């Protein structure tokens, strides 16, 4: 609805329709994959 | 040790801020007058009347280097004859304690090793064949949600009222049927 | 492994100790690491390990830090990083006692996996 | 401390590396021929051999999964169910509706 | 702070005479840095950094602190139900 | 060649390889083509892809379905656990 | 791929039991920026600059060839700073082959 | 890859050859003054970028987005009911440009529309089959997925018969509860 | 002489010190936003002259684009070792070099003395109608610096496609970048001009293109037909100069030249039909919406394949080297910022996630990440490569660790948190906001002082 102080809301917050939970999901999905993607090639930085 | 303590007598501190003194004390501006340093001002840069308002790209002094036969001036190398064979002796660079300052001694030792190259074909053809892969396979991944989240937005659905939203600089003008 | 299995033409260091060596250093000092192990002032050459003599191809390690300070240094003698210490003492140790080595891994993914699990959760 | 070092000495033996399989098409070291580099060498990283690594990133694995585990059973606790929703009143007027 | 001397796991390999070159030490040392008291404040000032960046400061709370008094009790008096943890956090 | 590492195609099949350029063409053909079938035989045909009756069911589909069948799990599952808005207040 | 010159084992055999690989330090030395001389004038500072160039630098092995600075690109085989005109003769990029022919050679 | 000159280099015969490319690699090269420089530096070209397994990757990546490219270009012109190339219709008013609707329906129901609309069960958790139902007719009815959407969806059960709380916030569960309270209709 | 110079080494030191004087006034306008955007309320800007901000916007963003990066990755290194990379005498062009900077300095001019004497308006740097064409001279005024901003890219594009001709030695991965880049400008900017010309008749020569009627989404696909070649445009230079850093400093060969190569043509294309990304808020058609989605992805694919040749290169080399260079730091500190960059870049670019998405500050931190922090620590980082070549002193860079840590830390203090209230949300091109996003943009704001501090140290 609206927004609140020192909130993340990584994805997006409050849905109110199908398609708000819809879009809140889709981030969701994907993060872990970017986390994987980010972890795997930086852990391979060095000599 | 001190390596700066070596080279300490070298650096004498200086006197004037940025190394000149003041232009009305000394006029390095102007050009000197001493016998072949016609093209350098007082303080050792060159001057404008070399550089700009005659220069020799500009047609002032012309002075053809090349002779009549085309040759120019080339300094020879140090030849020594030995041994039945003449030999050139090649200039090797002053010491970098000369140029640099500090003294060339307790140098750390740096072996000479050849290129550190990757090795084991069959293997590092993997290697690439999945740089490029894995990320097509997570493309991949992606591209069926992208289409139905797409084609959810796109669905034609049995909306039963309709509100128009107008945007005018700056407010936004509402339209709403009205009750019968 | 390199030494081991691999490569039989470089010197193959004695593990000293399987874990590093702390010593004070000070900035504008140069220090000789012993890369055989046998030196009997650890971590530096004693003028009569095998470094000292030039013997078997092996030399002392030149050192220098850049400031003062308490430096880890490298017990093991095949650190990547020697003289300074990276963790290859522990690695090298897992090599000798494979058993031990997976006892210390899982206690430690134990550990991390219990706190960034009760973290986030 | 009889088994400890009785499975310690179970696992030395089998892990102990053979020769490599090389994939490379390297010449054979003439025969006789001892260490010629010396220890200023570049430094050449210290790699474990496949078996023990396998036993080392095997037990790794097994151990932060089961840490997982022991967070979410004992550290953790279970959502008990939402409270009862009742029917509440709402407030009789919105604060901004003017009198 | 002069530091002890370290044997290690082999005390016959530090059996030596060092003389001028440093004795190995405890691991004690090299975390406090032989009790450099700058750098324990700079390690008091790496927790105080790492604090401001995951959490905040928490170096105005006691300054907050009677403004956030006044936030929770609007909160609880005027603000929408809370139900059971959810009662300890005021926004 | 699909998903193919062409070190592989380079080994197995070296007669079909010997000219590359000629294996470079066929390879930016074949992918060309599969690219243009995509789009005229999977997307747009009208009016197909719409029997939800004919969800395919795979064997892992049919192993978890008997396996919640055969205990009681699949029926409270599918069970409607509320039908209410509110609770009844004591 | 590249993976080092090929090597044969009859390459690797000793002439003496005493054959290890020669220590020569490949370290060109300790520098610092460079130092001039206030008495040197423009000229004399430009000729210091030329007389310091780390790409004129090599190593002088038992046989008595030398192996040179190098490097992977051309960028830095101009003297430092770079002058106004810098590859006055052509840089010569040698390549190798296999191919040869008889007036080069003499019976 | 050869290492002599001697030994000739196969081609196939065609339009992307080794004899195709020979002839053309040279046309604006000052390079290739005769034949000896001129076809070491065509095999020297040759290796390096057609004997590269690697490369061989981006062959495909290309010609996959060029297909796809070409494909879409032509469809909106072919069947988009919005692009006009033809005239006759735009020199009518709307209401009588009939040729033109009937591109509507049969370009409003692909068949991938069709295909993956029941899979929106895996990214709603309340009411995925809102919009379902629809009793007009331009689009099919719509029936919920039996499973996840393969891939990254592991936060779902595998199948929905598996989640407990699927069946109970289905919209005709809801459309049950608010109805008892007769709060709405749908 | 000191403006009749055409050597092309002096040439390029005239673009980088050029980019460092008009960037003085790109970070002072940054400075003013953050300062702006530190609480709510009015801070430093009357509510009265609201549209000084939207001219702040404006003029950041296109003086940082075009007169500030590009000149500094595609004129600046490229016009000093490119013509050393590729072991010629000289550029081909000689005269045409020297009137490119020139005209950049020129149209620089023109923009600063817009601010001073016409009335101050802004319309983002994209310069959308019909607000573009509704507003005051200083539209008028801007639109003449891009234009012949035009001019100096594409005469410095010819002359680097020239040095094919040229060319003594062997292609060189940077040499590659900077030719593939060219290719992107001769394409893309002939039809910039067209619709920057059709801004113009509809501002000056009574056009009607963009009133009802016409489609005012006609610009939004020609300038991004231009747009997002632009940020490849801007970012393959700097690729270019990351290659060489890595195999000279770690001295190992380029692993894959042919796939780096490979992967910067293959950008190119894909850069080349990707642009209505940029639009996906319009209402275009389902169909169109995923083919440009589809296609954005696979951009990823190239350019993972470069991410992962970089990291090898680093993998493996000597310990004895020090490692401390400034130069060096900077090179593996894009590899991880970059990452940040693309990842954010991907998950925009599902359109539905863009939807939350557009127009908030998560795409400004998106492309900062990129920009602000990558692509200046990669000319950065260039610079410091050559320093020796170059020549310049007077300043403590080359050895400074506290500069590049303090730089990272605050750099990632300002744009992590406008990361947040992209799902808060704090939509962009905005000076006032809601009460409660003043704590992440406090520590955005933070972080900017901070920065701009630093940055004083250096000298
Ligand atoms: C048992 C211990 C482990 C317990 C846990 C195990 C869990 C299971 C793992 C799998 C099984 C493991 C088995 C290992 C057995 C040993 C095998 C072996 O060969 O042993 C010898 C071998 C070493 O032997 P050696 O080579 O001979 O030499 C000894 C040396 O010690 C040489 O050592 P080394 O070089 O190998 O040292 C390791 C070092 C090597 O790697 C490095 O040092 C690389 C560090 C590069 C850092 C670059 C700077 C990054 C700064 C980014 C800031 C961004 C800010 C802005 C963000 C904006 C976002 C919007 O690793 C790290 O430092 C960890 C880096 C991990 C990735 C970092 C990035 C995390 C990102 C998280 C998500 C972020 C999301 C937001 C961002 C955007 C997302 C799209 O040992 C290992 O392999 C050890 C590996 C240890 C890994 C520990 C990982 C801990 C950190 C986790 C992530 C951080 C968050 C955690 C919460
Ligand atoms: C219960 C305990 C069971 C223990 C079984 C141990 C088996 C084992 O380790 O066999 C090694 C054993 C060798 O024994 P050894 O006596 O040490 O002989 C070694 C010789 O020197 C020479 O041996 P060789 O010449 O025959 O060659 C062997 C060597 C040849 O090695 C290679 O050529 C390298 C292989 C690794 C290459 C990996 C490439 C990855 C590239 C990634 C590229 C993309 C990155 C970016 C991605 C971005 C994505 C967005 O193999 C390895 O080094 C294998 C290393 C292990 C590979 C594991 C791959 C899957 C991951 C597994 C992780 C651990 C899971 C534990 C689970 C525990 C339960 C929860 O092999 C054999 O007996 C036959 C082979
Ligand atoms: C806040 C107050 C200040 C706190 C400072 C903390 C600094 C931490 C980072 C240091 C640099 C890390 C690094 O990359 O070291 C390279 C270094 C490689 O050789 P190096 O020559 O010693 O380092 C040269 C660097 O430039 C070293 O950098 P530098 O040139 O500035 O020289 C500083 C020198 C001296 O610095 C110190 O003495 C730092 C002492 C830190 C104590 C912290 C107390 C708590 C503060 C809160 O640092 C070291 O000797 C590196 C020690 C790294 C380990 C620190 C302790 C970790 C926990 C055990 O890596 C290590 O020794 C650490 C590897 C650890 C294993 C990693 C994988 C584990 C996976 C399984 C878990
Ligand atoms: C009734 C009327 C009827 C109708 C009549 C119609 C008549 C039609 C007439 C048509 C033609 C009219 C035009 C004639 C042009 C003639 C050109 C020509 O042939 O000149 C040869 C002539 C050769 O001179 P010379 O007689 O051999 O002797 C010259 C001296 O010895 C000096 O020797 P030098 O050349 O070696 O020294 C030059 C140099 C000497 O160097 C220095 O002064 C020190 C070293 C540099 C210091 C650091 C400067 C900052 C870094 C800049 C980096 C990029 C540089 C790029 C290259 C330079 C570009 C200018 O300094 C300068 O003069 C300029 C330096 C750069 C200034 C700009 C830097 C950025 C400042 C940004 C500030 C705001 C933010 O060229 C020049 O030397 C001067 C050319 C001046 C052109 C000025 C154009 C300015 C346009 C500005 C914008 C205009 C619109 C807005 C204006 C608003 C005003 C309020
Ligand atoms: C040089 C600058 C630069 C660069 C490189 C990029 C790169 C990318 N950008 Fe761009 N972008 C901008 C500058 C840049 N952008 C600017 C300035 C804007 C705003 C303009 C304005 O609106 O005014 C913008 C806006 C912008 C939007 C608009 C969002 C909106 O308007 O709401 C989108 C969405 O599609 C987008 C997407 C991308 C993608 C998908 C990439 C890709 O190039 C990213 C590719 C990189 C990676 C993906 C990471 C590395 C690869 C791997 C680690 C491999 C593994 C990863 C996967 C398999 C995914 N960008
Ligand atoms: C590459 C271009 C570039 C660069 C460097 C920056 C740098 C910065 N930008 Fe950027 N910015 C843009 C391009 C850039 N920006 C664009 C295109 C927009 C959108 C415009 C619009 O909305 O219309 C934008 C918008 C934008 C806004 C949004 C205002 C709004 O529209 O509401 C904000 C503030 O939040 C901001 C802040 C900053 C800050 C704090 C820095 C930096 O100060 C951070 C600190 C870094 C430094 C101070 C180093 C920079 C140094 C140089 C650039 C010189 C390099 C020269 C050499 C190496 C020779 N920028
Ligand atoms: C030289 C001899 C004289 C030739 C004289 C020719 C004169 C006319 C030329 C006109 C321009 C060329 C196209 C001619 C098309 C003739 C047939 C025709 O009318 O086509 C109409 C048809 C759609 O008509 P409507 O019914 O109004 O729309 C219904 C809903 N969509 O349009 C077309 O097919 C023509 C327009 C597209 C032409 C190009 C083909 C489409 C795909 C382009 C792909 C571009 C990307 C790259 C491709 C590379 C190669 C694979
Ligand atoms: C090996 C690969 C193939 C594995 C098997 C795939 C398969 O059979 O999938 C079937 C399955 C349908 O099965 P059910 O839903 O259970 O039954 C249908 C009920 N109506 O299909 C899917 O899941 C969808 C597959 C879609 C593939 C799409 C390929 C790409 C199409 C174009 C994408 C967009 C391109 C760019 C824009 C184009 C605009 C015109
Ligand atoms: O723009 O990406
Ligand atoms: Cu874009
Ligand atoms: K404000
Ligand atoms: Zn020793
Ligand atoms: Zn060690």
């Amino acid at each position: 609805d609206i927004p609140w102080p020192a909130r993340t809301d990584w994805g997006g917050h409050d849905p109110a329709t199908p398609f708000a939970e819809l879009m809140i999901n889709t981030h969701s999905m994907f993060w872990p994959v970017a986390i994987f993607i980010y972890v795997s090639a930086i852990y391979m930085v060095k000599k | 040790k001190s390596y700066y303590d070596d080279f300490k007598d070298r650096l004498k501190p200086g006197k004037y801020t940025q190394g000149r003194c003041p232009q009305s004390e000394g006029d390095y501006r102007q050009e000197s007058k001493t016998i072949g340093r016609e093209h350098l001002n007082d303080d050792g840069t060159r001057s404008k009347r070399y550089t700009v308002k005659e220069a020799d790209a500009l047609g002032y002094h012309y002075h053809p280097p090349i002779d009549k036969k085309g040759q120019v001036y080339v300094k020879g190398p140090n030849t020594v004859i030995e041994r039945g064979q003449t030999w050139i002796k090649g200039y090797e660079l002053p010491s970098m304690e000369y140029t640099y300052g500090p003294k060339q001694e307790d140098i750390p030792f740096y072996p000479r090793v050849k290129l550190n190259v990757w090795g084991n074909y069959n293997l590092v053809m993997k290697v690439e064949f999945l740089f490029f892969y894995l990320p097509t396979i997570i493309v991949f991944g992606i591209c069926i949600p992208v289409y139905t989240i797409n084609f959810a937005q796109e669905e034609v659905i049995y909306t039963t009222m309709t509100v128009k939203v107008t945007g005018r600089q700056w407010y936004w003008v509402y339209e709403v049927e009205s009750p019968t | 492994t390199w030494t081991e299995i691999w490569w039989e033409h470089d010197p193959t260091p004695k593990v000293a100790q399987y874990r590093p060596y702390v010593c004070t250093v000070e900035s504008g000092k140069v220090y000789w690491w012993c890369a055989c192990g046998e030196s009997k002032t650890q971590p530096w050459v004693d003028g009569h390990c095998k470094c000292s003599k030039r013997e078997g191809g092996f030399r002392p390690r030149r050192w220098e830090p850049e400031h003062d300070g308490v430096r880890l240094f490298c017990g093991c003698k095949s650190c990547f990083s020697s003289p300074t210490w990276n963790g290859g003492c522990f690695t090298k140790w897992m090599q000798s006692n494979p058993a031990g080595g997976m006892l210390y891994c899982f206690a430690a993914a134990f550990g991390f996996g219990t706190l960034t699990v009760y973290r986030k959760f | 401390a009889a088994v400890r070092s009785q499975i310690e000495a179970a696992v030395y033996k089998w892990t102990r590396p053979r020769p490599p399989r090389l994939g490379v098409a390297v010449p054979r070291s003439p025969p006789g021929t001892g260490i010629l580099f010396h220890t200023n060498m570049q430094t050449i990283r210290y790699s474990l051999s496949p078996k023990v690594w396998v036993l080392v990133t095997g037990a790794a694995l097994v151990g932060v999964f089961s840490g997982q585990r022991f967070a979410q059973t004992v550290l953790l606790s279970k959502n008990p169910p939402n409270p009862p929703r009742y029917r509440e009143k709402p407030p009789v007027r919105h604060p901004h509706t003017p009198d | 702070y002069t530091p002890s001397f370290e044997r290690g796991l082999n005390p016959e390999l530090t059996s030596g005479d060092y003389g001028d070159m440093p004795k190995p030490q405890p691991l004690i040392d090299f975390f406090t840095q032989n009790r450099n008291p700058w750098f324990g404040f700079a390690m008091f000032c790496g927790f105080n950094f790492l604090w401001w960046a995951f959490f905040g400061a928490w170096q105005i709370r006691p300054l907050w602190a009677s403004q956030r008094k006044s936030l929770a009790e609007a909160d609880r008096l005027y603000g929408p139900t809370k139900y059971g943890v959810g009662k300890k956090y005021i926004n | 060649s699909i998903f193919t590492p062409m070190d592989w195609m380079f080994y197995y099949f070296p007669n079909y390889s010997r000219d590359k350029v000629a294996l470079m063409a066929r390879q930016i053909k074949i992918h060309f083509a599969i690219g243009f079938a995509l789009v005229f035989l999977v997307y747009h045909p009208p009016y197909k892809g719409a029997d939800y009756g004919n969800f395919h069911k795979s064997p892992l589909y049919w192993y978890k379905y008997n396996q919640l069948e055969r205990s009681g799990q699949l029926q409270e599952n599918l069970r409607i656990k509320r039908d209410w808005f509110y609770d009844e207040d004591p | 791929i590249y993976e080092g010159q090929t090597v044969q084992e009859s390459e690797l055999i000793p002439q003496e039991d005493d054959w290890v690989i020669e220590e020569t330090n490949f370290c060109l030395g300790r520098n610092c920026y460079v130092r001039f001389r206030e008495e040197d004038d423009l000229a004399r500072r430009a000729l210091h600059q030329m007389d310091s160039q780390l790409n004129k630098m090599h190593t002088r092995l038992r046989d008595g060839t030398v192996i040179p600075y190098m490097s992977f690109h051309p960028d830095e085989m101009v003297d430092r700073p770079a002058p106004i005109h810098t590859f006055s003769e052509k840089p010569l990029l040698k390549w190798t082959w296999d191919e040869t022919y008889e007036e080069a050679y003499d019976d | 890859p050869p290492t002599r000159l001697s030994t000739p280099l196969y081609s196939e015969g065609g339009a992307f050859t080794v004899n195709w490319w020979r002839n053309r690699y040279g046309l604006y090269s000052r390079r290739q003054t005769d034949p000896m420089l001129a076809e070491f530096l065509f095999r020297q070209q040759v290796k390096e970028w057609f004997y590269d397994v690697p490369s061989y990757n981006y062959a495909a990546l290309v010609g996959l987005a060029l297909g796809i490219l070409v494909a879409v270009i032509w469809r909106h012109f072919l069947f988009n009911p919005d692009v006009y190339v033809r005239r006759q219709e735009l020199r009518k008013m709307w209401p009588d440009r009939h040729r033109q609707f009937a591109y509507a329906v049969p370009y409003l129901n692909p068949q991938l529309k069709n295909l993956l609309l029941p899979y929106k069960n895996s990214f709603i958790d309340n009411e995925p089959d809102y919009a379902d139902y629809n009793p007009v007719g331009l689009r099919p009815q719509r029936v919920m997925a039996i499973r996840r959407i393969p891939g990254f969806f592991w936060a779902i059960p595998q199948y929905f018969f598996e989640d407990p709380l699927y069946t109970s916030c289905s919209t005709k569960n809801m459309q049950t509860i608010y109805k008892k309270l007769g709060y709405s209709e749908l | 002489f000191y403006i009749l110079v055409n050597n092309n080494k002096r040439i390029g030191i005239y673009y980088i010190k050029l980019s460092i004087i008009i960037g003085i006034l790109g970070i002072v306008l940054s400075y003013i936003i953050r300062v702006e955007l530190y609480n709510s309320g009015n801070r430093i800007i009357k509510y009265d002259n609201v549209n000084y901000y939207n001219m702040v916007i404006t003029l950041h963003g296109l003086l940082m684009i075009f007169y500030i990066i590009m000149p500094g990755l595609y004129g600046g290194i490229p016009l000093y070792i490119l013509p050393i990379l590729s072991v010629i005498t000289d550029i081909v062009l000689p005269r045409i070099n020297n009137i490119s900077i020139i005209i950049v300095l020129i149209s620089y001019i023109v923009v600063i003395n817009s601010i001073v004497i016409e009335y101050n308006i802004g319309t983002g740097w994209t310069l959308y109608p019909p607000l573009s064409i509704i507003g005051t001279v200083i539209v008028n005024m801007i639109l003449y610096g891009l234009i012949i901003i035009g001019i100096s890219s594409i005469i410095s594009a010819i002359n680097f496609m020239n040095i094919l001709i040229v060319i003594d030695g062997i292609i060189y991965v940077y040499i590659w970048s900077i030719i593939i880049t060219s290719v992107l400008l001769i394409i893309s900017l002939p039809i910039l001009n067209g619709i920057l010309l059709m801004i113009l008749s509809d501002i000056y020569f009574n056009s009607i293109y963009f009133i009802l009627n016409g489609d005012v989404v006609l610009y939004q696909h020609l300038f991004w037909y231009f747009g997002h070649p632009e940020v490849y445009i801007l970012i393959l230079p700097a690729f270019g100069i990351i290659s060489i850093i890595l195999s000279v400093l770690n001295n190992k060969i380029i692993f894959g030249m042919k796939s780096m190569i490979l992967a910067i043509i293959m950008i190119s294309i894909l850069g080349s039909i990707v642009w209505a990304h940029h639009i996906y808020t319009v209402g275009l058609e389902l169909d169109t919406k995923i083919y440009f989605n589809n296609l954005t992805l696979i951009i990823s694919i190239p350019t993972g394949n470069k991410i992962y040749n970089w990291i090898i290169l680093y993998i493996g080399s000597y310990n004895i080297l020090y490692n401390g260079y400034q130069s060096l730091i900077f090179s593996i500190m894009f590899i991880i910022i970059f990452i940040i960059g693309g990842i954010t870049g991907i998950i925009i670019s599902i359109d539905i996630i863009d939807i939350g998405l557009h127009d908030t500050y998560y795409i400004v931190s998106h492309f900062h990440y990129i920009l602000s922090i990558g692509a200046v620590i990669s000319l950065l980082a260039g610079i410091l490569l050559l320093k020796d070549i170059i020549g310049y002193y007077n300043v403590i860079i080359k050895i400074n660790k506290y500069f590049g840590l303090l730089l990272f830390i605050n750099i990632n203090i300002i744009f992590t948190p406008q990361f947040i209230i992209g799902f808060n949300v704090m939509p962009r091109r905005i000076l006032e906001y809601s009460d409660n996003i003043i704590v992440w943009n406090l520590i955005s704001s933070i972080g900017s002082i901070s920065t701009i501090l630093i940055l004083l140290s250096i000298f």
